[PDB]
């Protein structure tokens, strides 16, 4: 298991990124980026997994989640 | 009145929740985020996930829930 970076992402138009969705979700306990809009873990050992981020959003909005391998991890 | 209301969810004059879009869905987080503790007045109803105040608040607590991408339900007391 790898430490994944997610977004919280709209139901509709393509998924766009709904950030304060994803700030909700992130503090879990991970940081968030203001630039590019992802949660990631704040240590290696420390991982969030890309499911407990999925029902994190779900508890703010009606969102879906978009989850990828966290490059710095790697 | 904001001392009942604040204090024992009495005498409050709106119910408040963030509902999800399309189902409609209550979303007590979400309301939790913008009540209680984070909303001078108000009262958390933890038990039904709802936000009660006496002053007008509806607004205010709307940009909450429309900050995360929810609509808002009210009713009144």
């Amino acid at each position: 298991p790898r430490p994944v970076m997610c977004q919280c992402v709209d139901t509709t138009n393509g998924g766009v990124r709904l950030d304060a969705v994803t700030r909700a979700a992130c503090s879990i306990d991970g940081y968030y980026t203001e630039k590019d809009g992802f949660c990631r873990a704040k240590y290696s050992w420390d991982l969030f997994t890309s499911g407990q981020f999925y029902q994190a959003c779900l508890r703010y909005s009606h969102a879906g989640t978009n989850c990828q391998p966290d490059p710095q991890y790697e | 009145n904001n001392a009942f209301c604040a204090g024992f969810g009495l005498s409050c004059k709106w119910e408040c929740w963030c509902t999800a879009h399309g189902t409609g869905n209550e979303l007590r987080y979400a309301t939790a985020a913008g009540c209680g503790d984070h909303l001078s007045k108000s009262y958390y109803d933890a038990r039904a996930g709802h936000c009660l105040f006496s002053d007008d608040l509806r607004n205010q607590f709307y940009s909450h829930c429309s900050s995360l991408n929810n609509n808002m339900s009210c009713r009144s007391l």
